[PDB]
């Protein structure tokens, strides 16, 4: 009935306070708040990190 | 991590508590796999004391 609706259901898995990633389901964002996709710059910091004990698996 | 369920008759509300870090901390029976593998091959001289396996039968 001429009603363009595009609704996504997402679940928080962490926070990016500062420049480091913390886990936890807290700090609910207020309504009318931007969503900005994800860039590889923050994904690398979450996953690769920097430590001797690493193991590549894809 | 570091929190426990204190459920019993000695509390009015059984709750989860943020226990502080013990001092001094006990012995940790943990073996880390990759760092030991990261070193070169362990070359054991063969004193061949399998009497560990043998004589410890009773």
């Amino acid at each position: 009935k001429d009603e363009d609706i595009f609704i996504l259901t997402v679940q928080p898995v962490g926070i990016f306070k500062g420049e480091e990633f913390f886990q936890g389901n807290s700090m609910l964002p207020s309504p009318t708040e931007p969503v900005f996709l994800v860039e590889d710059d923050i994904l690398n910091k979450i996953f690769s990190n920097e430590k001797t004990k690493i193991f590549h698996l894809g | 991590a570091g929190e426990c369920l204190v459920v019993g008759d000695s509390t009015p509300i059984p709750s989860i508590v943020k226990l502080e870090l013990p001092n001094p901390e006990p012995r940790s029976q943990s073996i880390k796999f990759h760092k030991k593998w990261s070193e070169s091959w362990r070359t054991p001289s063969f004193e061949e004391v399998i009497m560990r396996w043998r004589k410890e039968n009773g």
